[PDB]
């Protein structure tokens, strides 16, 4: 008997340790790649408006050729 | 022959108090210890219950445990608060939250040793320890969950010593909480195991009693604990006074168990009293054996003409006639043979005292181990598995690491009482 009152409080033990290394791993893994996804959605968006400049560069080019 | 007393968790502090408040105005101590007593038949035997102390002062052989610090100050705030030894209460601050579990397994488990300390102090002063007497409640957590470690404990260092127990038994009538039929089944599988003398106090005996023969329209449990503390009284008795018997916790065992699990007690008082009012014709020893075998007395809800009494002991307080009170408890075995089992030859015995109980001139106190006290059990079980088959409120056990399959072993083990308890009621 005293050998399952100690395996009972190690079990509530492991279970609440348990509990707490999982919400910890799940919302370091939540907050990673949530900053990824934002950072990429972000990038996309630079990737476009610089691709607005490459294209203006090239708009002026083709209008000195017209000279 | 010292016995040692363990009051555990609210119920058992609150009627543990009353008890003590009782018994030393029946000696003739007060508050502070002292004796300023009228007979000598009160102090012969004080030593069963009571240390002294130098300065010819009297202390109860009492530890008081709890998990929860506030009705442990409500007794030192009561009238014999001050009498009890301030080392002796044993208290813990975070409660055991009605659970079970935490008394048992979590939060009583971090306090039990110091229990076990003060346990330990009190018996090597002894010089002849008779075993112990603990009241507590099952329905809570303190009494029901840590109450129970400690008898498994007190047995483990202490094996041939008595257990004897005042157990409060759980009534929706009179309840807390819903997890009460969980916390009572469990203790119920230790106290079959580990206890040699039990008496069930059925709070739904005690509201039937306030209720409808009292005429107390909203009992509390101030009404309930009344009549818990003259049981208590009555049972003692013979421990605490010289008489033909000079009985002690083992001879009890002895004499009323005839199976080792069959340890479970239905209690009976006459006359039946509310606290406060005072009625001023004594009863005849007639009016005293009738009621006294009435359901309407028993302290235990259980119907006695629906089983069999394999033992009964009764004992008789006040100036009488011994001789009315031999041919009235005669009369009751032999108008009503049936009703006890004829392998058990001459199982009724009784006892006399001259002293009475405050405010009464003559009192009669009953002890029955029946086969009825099944009832209670099976009550108890049908409240559990209404609940069990859904797993319902379990998580509150779960969560201090408990596992369904305790659950299923405690239900199991307590049907297997009941099952006993049949067998004998045919044969
Ligand atoms: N007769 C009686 N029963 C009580 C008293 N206090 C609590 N109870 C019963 O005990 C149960 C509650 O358990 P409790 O002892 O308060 O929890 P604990 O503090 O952990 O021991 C309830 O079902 C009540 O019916 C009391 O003063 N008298
Ligand atoms: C069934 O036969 C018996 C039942 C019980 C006893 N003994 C030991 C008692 N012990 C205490 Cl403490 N009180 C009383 C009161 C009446 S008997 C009794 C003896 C014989
Ligand atoms: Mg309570």
């Amino acid at each position: 008997k005293r050998e399952h009152e100690r395996e009972v409080i190690q079990k509530a033990i492991e279970e609440n340790n348990n509990f707490i290394k999982m919400a910890k791993e799940k919302l370091a893994q939540k907050m990673e790649s949530n900053k990824e996804n934002r950072e990429a959605h972000l990038a996309a968006m630079l990737e476009r408006l610089q691709e607005k400049d490459k294209h203006a560069e090239e708009v002026r080019k083709n209008k000195e050729l017209k000279e | 022959r010292e016995i040692v007393h363990i009051q555990a968790g609210q119920c058992g502090n609150q009627i543990g108090a009353k008890f003590w408040e009782v018994i030393s105005d029946e000696h003739g101590i007060d508050p502070t210890g002292s004796y300023h007593g009228d007979s000598d038949l009160q102090l012969e035997r004080i030593n069963v219950y009571y240390n002294e102390a130098t300065g010819n002062k009297y202390v109860p052989r009492a530890i008081l445990v709890d998990l929860e610090p506030g009705t442990m100050d409500s007794v030192r705030s009561g009238p014999f608060g001050q009498i009890f030894r301030p080392d002796n209460f044993v208290f813990g601050q975070s409660g055991a939250g009605n659970n079970w579990a935490k008394g048992h397994y979590t939060e009583g488990a971090e306090l039990v040793d110091s229990v076990l300390d003060v346990v330990r102090k009190e018996s090597e002063s002894c010089d002849c320890l008779q075993g112990f007497q603990l009241t507590h409640s099952l329905g809570g957590g303190t009494g029901s969950g840590m109450g129970t470690l400690l008898i498994s404990k007190i047995r483990e260092e202490y094996p041939d010593r008595i257990m004897n127990t005042f157990s409060v038994m759980p009534s929706p009538k009179v309840s807390d909480t819903v997890v009460e039929p969980y916390n009572a089944t469990l203790s119920v599988h230790q106290l079959v195991e580990n206890t040699d003398e039990t008496y069930c106090i059925d709070n739904e005996a005690l509201y039937d009693i306030c209720f409808r023969t009292l005429k107390l329209t909203t009992p509390t449990y101030g009404d309930l604990n009344h009549l818990v503390s003259a049981t208590m009284s009555g049972v003692t008795t013979c421990l605490r006074f010289p008489g033909q018997l000079n009985a002690d916790l083992r001879k009890l065992a002895v004499n009323m168990v005839p199976f080792p699990r069959l340890h479970f007690f239905m209690p009976g008082f006459a006359p039946l009293t509310s606290r406060g009012s005072q009625q001023y014709r004594a009863l005849t020893v007639p009016e005293l054996t009738q009621q006294m075998f009435d359901s309407k007395n028993m302290m235990a809800a259980c119907d006695p003409r629906h089983g069999r009494y394999l033992t009964v002991a009764a004992i008789f307080r006040g100036r009488m006639s011994m001789k009315e009170v031999d041919e009235q408890m005669l009369n009751v075995q032999n108008k009503n043979s049936s009703y006890f089992v004829e392998w058990i030859p001459n199982n009724v015995k009784t006892a006399v005292c001259d002293i009475p109980p405050r405010g009464l001139k003559m009192s009669a106190t009953f002890i029955g181990n029946s086969t009825a006290i099944q009832e209670l059990f099976k009550r108890i079980s049908e409240q559990f598995t209404a609940m069990f088959r859904r797993k319902a409120f379990l998580h509150w056990y779960t969560g201090e690491g408990m596992d369904e399959m305790e659950f299923t072993e405690a239900e199991s083990n307590m049907n297997d009482l009941v099952s006993e308890y049949q067998q004998y009621q045919d044969a």
